[PDB]
């Protein structure tokens, strides 16, 4: 079926989790991507500066938003999302999406700043 | 909507050198990159193939892949190498010497990351990519083995683009080494899972086409590739140039493929005629389709009257009327419906390009998928059965560090492919 | 007093290239916007130059490139030139969902700008196809959103329907199934255009053996110009588009009309010619001029709307209606006894400079609702059946988020569609 | 707003000789000091570098420092020494022979007070002091050792000005003496407390830059310094020449330095290409920033993809648009936020100079600070651990009168310098 | 009847280079001072040549060197050419305290000479930025001293605010915190200018893909010329600047207005253009024309001042106000029911010789007070927070004698600033 799983694997391996310092980080994550049964993987971001915070397993139906790996909350409401993100492969960068119903075509997101604790 | 052409091996670098020889001649381009054409058609769609530099210079968005400079040494010292930048001349020392396990698994992978980074340098320089074009041999060691690791990395990088390569099918008559069917065996085991499509080219078929229909005396490989490049250019210029039935290749990949593993195609070229038959033959729309339908115009040694057509693509070039196109398309379906599948009402996809080529008033390009392509694949497998038992010169590939059941897994995956065509055959 | 023409897909733009060319021919309009006096299809600026109230939809640049670099580009404003960057790849899932969703927020707001320019918005018209990628997927997305925005406006689709013999792409039956449900869910009136019957018209009623998509659409847009602007223009018996919502479909879901037009006269046929009003209406009942390969002889007629041009005498019209009752082979239904709504334009029909259509002094457009249309849907049905039996082509849409149950769902939507038009003919 | 350029040692006198070769050629100046330029841009900002004398002659505000005449004998006998007044040729006899303790502590200080008075002669002749410029080697005994006393006295005189030097980092491959890492060890122990900033130069990194990207055959030290001087001229001429983002170096020193001790910078130069790629490469803003971003364009042997960028300075040259500048600046931050610090949203400072250089339409100068510069310091320190134990040829420096715990105090200060990068690293 | 333009910082001169160029366009003024008749921005001598009533502030020679060696240098008087010798090093402390204190004795008395020349001083305007060195530190020093001198005059700042994405210097949030407290302490009205939103305007409403600071400021100064001289010039409904102290800010500390201007028409857009008064006001409510990257949709509107140019019919203005009430997505506050002050100029707007703005027959400036502006300050807040968390960049100001407690003080000044605009939206 439809799956964002290789693209998210292509997203962090070249843009987000690049670097030799992130190589201990991503080796925990690439095995974790093989563990989950969901075809739909979503990356968490604090701001539009593209700083890797966490990873989610969102599905367009009522399946879990549940935090798989990374620093963040466990449960994120659909009110909590602010801006929706995708990944152009050819640019090796992200692009903005207008506000809509989130689904498999969405690749990443950001959330509210008061939800971030100091 | 841009395309990168990754040419590989001793063959496909020589083969695709003829390709850009055509396209630069097609748009009125100087050998050094200057524009001298006269049409906005030759001016608007430069973006798909070429990168505009300073001084009205157009850089071929295309990288030559080899473990040896000598092939590219001939291209750079030859004509049209002066438009190529040295960034595309990626080479090492030494070469694998027609060995799949050396370039793919042990040695070439060091040069692969140097290739892939320049791909990353160029793909970021693009506006928007549409897909990556390739050309090599199936039994080519540096051609396929390097590329089989490349397509594994590129699909890992870019799942969103079309993965097509242009494959040279190993002729049962023409071989220089005996371990040549080993290389095509290990290729298709990764070519099925990693590529979106490919085309089938046999020089053994093209020897008849140059001789039985064109009456040519001494063809070179480039004379064969002079025919190949027109079939290469017939596919993708319709994606570029305007037309009524402007069909994407990604549109074409949907219609030509019912099952995602069945993506091996039979190219064809309709306006094939010699110089003596120029004065005997008129140029009509039914004239080309009769040579579309003929068995002796196919680039692969297969009997299309023996197998059955899965999907057909009808790429046309020139100023044609839609009534004459569609009725002549329909009558072939009316005549030989035994040659087709049962469960599809129209196996033929039409692609009318309003833009004509130069020289001819009309042209056409046949693209088909049939059940007869398993015939060449059984020539691979039945040779592979005897050669596996005696293990002739296996210790070359054994010292490189490969396993015998990996060959059997490649054999079983090839044994899948034999079973795959038969289940939709009848 | 104004409406909008929408051109979704490669075809609907190529039709509208002839339509607004005919719309320039409506007043002798110069390619800058200069015309002596009419503001229904146009917006007039202070410079006296008129711009079309049109919509140009494409996800490729290529068809737009012929528009923006050819003639009449000084008439068009690039607000209406809406282009995409990645193709829909002839996909419903990329047409209805995946690719077009990044453009729809631009496209809907372009309409709201142009709807703000209008005073007395009567509705709009959409040009697309049934089996296309953009004109089927994105049309299903666009007509959905416009129905949410403007519920009580006119929603017109003049759609191209594929031939049972001639198809340019294999997924054209495979796309048209999902399109037709959301078409019936939203649209007010949807036409079906088959090029194969038009091929028979060109080779016989014009004797033209070399047509292109240009030569087809010059015929079609001439009809639509008599359909749309001529009902907006002044005549003897003036009907607006809203009464076609009244006196053409007496049903909630019945709006697939069949349109005919049979003054189709070649220039050599012009001198062997003496054609009255009633002689054209007999040609309107001929199988050779139905514009869709069908057999209306075996079809029960529900509604018959007549649209006239030029030399009209209403007493002679009444004899032509009496000619229908006398020559009866039509099997007209008993639910409506004599509902034959007439439209009369005083204006003569026009002749394309460059076309092959002769100058007539009367032009006749006939709308029909007949029961034999579902036989063409029955031809479309088994095309969907055999593909779904093998589950062919399924990975291009399941890979883009479509469900296989939705295919059998829309087939049951297509089946209940075939149940509905059966209920018209069976019940009496 | 004037600058004095104090060149020291056998190296930095030869190195900075290429610098004034550029600048005198930059402004259209005769080798003997006459003006022949054509722009008021070349006519207005003469004050910052040169001293106007009688007869339209421009005296370089620069002093060559050596304990030997031989290097200045080469400059005075060579080209462009004729513009130098004899007052700037200060020398003695004999030289230290690459010994830090001899020039700094015992012998060179007698010549230092003769230098500093002529510094007081020229700085009083200035209209407004802005900062004093230096260039030497870290392993230069007379280059750094004399200068370590010079920077200590000038900062004691003029705390108000910028103290910058252009230091040659000791390559792990290139050594002529074994006590060469001793000299860099004793330098930085006083360079941190006395200098406001410095730049990092490694010839070992430049050997790759001349060969891998420029394809040069036989590079000299002047061929190395020909690259260095353009990076030298990119910094301070933007302080001189007009522009929109006219950024002072003292403005730059605030933004590039978050922690007062950590002021070690990674210079870079963007329009690097050979003659073959001149006809093949377009000149755009994203073209240069991609070579700003490349690891192989850095003048010091460090992996910037290993460490993380502290601060980035983006000096640009040419007629550019601000939108293309700001977006391309942003997109690097959008891609590689892992390469940055966390606590600053914008680590990149842009410096757009409207004035173009000659020859090229666009040019750019990269300046960065990262955590990866401690890698070369660990190459210094770990060699210094072995060399301190066996005390090899220590009796040369011991007879000069220096203490072993002073070396350890320099070592512990060097050890803390390793820690200060790590505490802001992650 | 007169006022003063003050240009502090590199930017405020570079803006005023276009502004006084547009002020030459106000009357077709020759570069010597020759003009047929107007004395509000100028001083007239016996030779009939006019010099500006302007202030040029720079601590470097460099920006002044382009002024005194370029065009219009005969217009400028060397009294107003005030230059420095040592840079402020992009510092607040060298701007406000250290370096500027030996220049301020010159600068204040230059104003007092020019204030002595005026008859009926209404006030003055200052051009600077928030995060600069000169236009932040010295502006904090200048606006303090001018408030001591002239307490009951107009104090105007049209300030450049840094983008959350694009910042040309790292200390631009680190300088703007100390600036903003003394800004709110002294200034009567302070505008915010974000180049990032203007970048979106040039690429879309003008389709310009190569702008510089020239092309940005020509847009900005065209607005300010309609703000300043046009309200001073005669029209149908004449408003002065003192009523903006009345009818724009009803608060003691609330004066951060948002300014929009949306006739922004490229020359190719101009041939297909019929834009009424109401159609521009809907573009004034668009997010793409707000001049600051913000979302006014989530912001409550306090005051809306409308400033019109050229072709104005007041009955059509009343329909445009009725358009605002009907299309409501605005969440207008309940404290003021209908405070919509109108400004009408009879004069047409001007076109830059050399610019890229087409000729229109009506121009609309809209002032707005919305609550979403503090979210941009909230973006500025955490930029100051993380740098104060690591205590980065502190040693450049500790060495100049600035206290670290003043940073958290001004943060509490920034926090109470964010408390104040929250109190408007929360309370009702
Ligand atoms: C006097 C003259 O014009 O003669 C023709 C010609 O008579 C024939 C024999 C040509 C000729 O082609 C060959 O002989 C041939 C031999 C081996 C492999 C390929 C070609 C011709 O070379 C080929 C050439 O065709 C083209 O140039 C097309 O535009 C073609 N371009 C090239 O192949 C090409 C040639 C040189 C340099 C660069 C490109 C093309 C085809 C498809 C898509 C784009 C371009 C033409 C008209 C001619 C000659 C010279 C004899 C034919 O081929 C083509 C491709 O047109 C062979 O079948 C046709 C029939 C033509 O009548
Ligand atoms: C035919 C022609 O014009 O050729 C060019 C040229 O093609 C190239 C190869 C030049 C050339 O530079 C080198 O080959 C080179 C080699 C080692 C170290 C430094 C330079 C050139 O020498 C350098 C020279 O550049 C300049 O003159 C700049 O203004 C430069 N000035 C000097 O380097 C200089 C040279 C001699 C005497 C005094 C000064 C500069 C750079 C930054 C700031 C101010 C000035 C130019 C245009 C050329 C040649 C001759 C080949 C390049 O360099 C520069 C600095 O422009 C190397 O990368 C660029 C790309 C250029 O295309
Ligand atoms: N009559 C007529 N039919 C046309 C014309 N152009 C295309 N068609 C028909 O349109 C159908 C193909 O649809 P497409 O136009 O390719 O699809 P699309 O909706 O435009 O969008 P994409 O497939 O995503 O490019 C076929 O049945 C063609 O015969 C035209 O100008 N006239
Ligand atoms: N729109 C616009 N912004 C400008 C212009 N010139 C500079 N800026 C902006 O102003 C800010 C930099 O301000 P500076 O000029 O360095 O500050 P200053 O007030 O001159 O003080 P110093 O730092 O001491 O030179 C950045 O946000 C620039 O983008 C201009 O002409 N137009
Ligand atoms: N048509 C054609 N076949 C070629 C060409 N060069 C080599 N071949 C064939 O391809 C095979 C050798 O491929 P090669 O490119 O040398 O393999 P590799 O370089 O080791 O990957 C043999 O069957 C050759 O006959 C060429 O230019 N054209
Ligand atoms: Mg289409
Ligand atoms: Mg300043």
């Amino acid at each position: 079926s439809k799956s964002n799983k290789p693209i998210i694997h292509a997203a962090i391996s070249h843009c987000c989790l690049a670097g030799k310092v992130n190589e201990p980080h991503k080796n925990s994550i690439l095995e974790e991507l093989e563990k989950c049964d969901a075809n739909h993987y979503i990356i968490l971001f604090r701001d539009a500066g593209c700083q890797f915070r966490a990873l989610y397993c969102y599905y367009p139906d009522t399946e879990e938003i549940y935090k798989l790996t990374g620093t963040g909350p466990k449960n994120i409401t659909k009110k909590m999302i602010d801006k929706l993100y995708k990944y152009s492969s050819d640019r090796k960068q992200f692009n903005l999406i207008p506000a809509k119903t989130m689904s498999v075509s969405v690749d990443a997101l950001t959330i509210h700043n008061h939800l971030w604790q100091p | 909507r841009e395309i990168v052409h990754i040419q590989a091996g001793q063959c496909g670098n020589q083969i695709g050198a003829k390709f850009w020889e055509v396209i630069s001649d097609e748009h009125g381009i100087d050998p050094t990159g200057s524009y001298h054409g006269d049409s906005d058609l030759q001016l608007e769609r430069i973006n798909v193939y070429y990168n505009e530099a300073a001084g009205n210079k157009y850089v071929p968005r295309a990288i030559l892949v080899d473990l040896e400079p000598g092939t590219m040494d001939s291209v750079r010292s030859g004509p049209f190498g002066q438009i190529f930048r040295p960034d595309n001349f990626v080479f090492g020392q030494s070469g694998a010497g027609n060995n799949w396990a050396k370039g793919h698994y042990t040695e070439g992978a060091e040069l692969v990351d140097s290739v892939l980074d320049v791909v990353r340098k160029e793909s970021e320089s693009c506006d928007c990519l549409q897909g990556f074009q390739l050309t090599h041999s199936l039994g080519g060691g540096t051609g396929s083995g390097m590329g089989t690791l490349l397509i594994s990395k590129i699909r890992e990088e870019y799942p969103d683009r079309i993965m097509n390569t242009f494959s040279v099918v190993p002729s049962p008559k023409v071989s220089d080494t005996v371990v040549e069917p080993y290389n095509a065996t290990l290729s298709v085991h990764q070519l099925v899972e990693n590529t979106d499509e490919t085309y089938c080219i046999d020089n053994e078929a093209l020897y008849d086409i140059c001789f039985r229909t064109l009456k040519l005396t001494t063809p070179t490989y480039g004379d064969l590739n002079h025919l190949v490049s027109a079939t290469m250019s017939g596919v993708t210029t319709c994606l570029r140039f305007p037309g009524q039935l402007n069909a994407d290749l990604r549109k074409l990949a949907v219609n030509m493929v019912p099952f995602p593993r069945l993506h091996f195609f039979m190219p064809g070229f309709a306006p094939l005629t010699s110089r003596g038959s120029q004065q005997y033959r008129a140029l009509t729309v039914p004239e080309l389709t009769q040579q579309m339908f003929d068995a002796k115009n196919m680039m692969a040694a297969c009997d299309p009257r023996h197998g059955r057509y899965l999907t057909v693509a009808a790429v046309f070039r020139g100023r044609m009327s839609m009534k004459e196109v569609d009725e002549q398309m329909l009558n072939v379906q009316n005549k030989n419906s035994s040659y087709f599948v049962e469960w599809i009402p129209n196996n033929v996809k039409t692609a009318v390009c309003d833009i004509p080529p130069r020289g001819l008033k009309m042209s056409a390009t046949f693209i088909g998928n049939s059940t007869a392509i398993q015939e060449l694949f059984k020539r691979i497998s039945e040779q592979f059965t005897a050669m596996f038992r005696r293990k002739a010169f296996l210790h070359w590939y054994t010292g490189e560090g490969m396993d015998e059941m990996e060959f059997t897994e490649a054999e079983s995956n090839m044994n899948d492919l034999v079973s795959e065509y038969q289940q939709y055959q009848d | 007093r104004e409406c909008i023409s929408i051109h979704v897909g490669q075809a609907g733009v190529q039709i509208g290239n002839a339509c607004w060319e005919l719309y320039c021919l409506e007043h002798g309009i110069q390619p800058d916007g200069q015309m002596p006096s009419f503001n229904t299809f146009f917006s007039e600026t202070g410079a006296g130059k008129h711009v079309p109230r049109a919509v140009f939809v494409d996800l490729e640049p290529t068809v737009i490139d012929e528009v923006r670099t050819g003639t009449y580009r000084q008439l068009f404003h690039p607000e209406q030139l809406i282009t995409g960057k990645e193709d829909a790849a002839n996909n419903y899932a990329r047409g209805h969902y995946t690719i077009g969703k990044e453009i729809i927020d631009l496209v809907l707001d372009r309409i709201r700008k142009l709807a703000d320019q209008c005073t007395g918005l009567q509705g709009f018209s959409v040009f697309h196809s049934f089996g296309g990628g953009t004109g089927s997927g994105f049309t299903s997305l666009l007509m959905e959103r416009l129905s949410v925005d403007y519920g009580k406006k006119s929603k017109l689709e003049f759609s191209i329907y594929p031939a049972p013999q001639v198809s340019t792409a294999v997924v054209e039956p495979y796309n048209s199934i999902l399109t037709t449900h959301t078409t019936l869910e939203h649209s007010d009136c949807a036409f079906m255009v088959d090029n194969e019957a038009i091929y028979d018209i060109c080779r016989r009623n014009l004797d033209i053996e070399r047509p292109t998509y240009t030569n087809l659409n010059r015929l079609i847009g001439q009809i639509v110009s008599s359909i749309t602007a001529s009902l907006r223009f002044d005549g003897a018996l003036n009907v607006d588009l809203t009464e076609f919502q009244t006196n053409l479909v007496p049903y909630p879901r019945g709006h697939f009309p069949l349109a005919t037009y049979a003054p189709v006269i070649s220039a050599e046929k012009a001198y062997h010619e003496q054609l009255s009003v009633a002689e054209i209406t007999n040609a309107c009942f001929e199988p050779a001029n139905q514009m869709v390969k069908c057999d209306p002889r075996h079809g029960k007629y529900m509604a018959c709307c007549l649209l006239y041009r030029g030399d009209v005498v209403p007493k002679d019209v009444n004899a032509a209606i009496a000619t229908i009752k006398t020559k009866r082979t039509i099997q007209f239904v008993d639910w409506c006894p004599t509902g034959f709504k007439v439209g009369i334009n005083y204006e003569p029909p026009t002749v394309v400079p460059g076309g092959d259509l002769a100058k007539v002094q009367r032009a006749v457009c006939m709308l029909s609702n007949t029961t034999a249309i579902a036989e063409a849907w029955a031809r479309l049905d088994h095309k969907f059946d055999l593909m779904y039996a093998k589950r062919a082509f399924v990975h291009w849409y399941v890979g883009e988020g479509m469900e296989e149950g939705e295919f059998s769902e829309a087939r049951e939507d297509m089946a209940a569609l075939e149940k509905d038009y059966e209920e018209v003919g069976v019940d009496s």
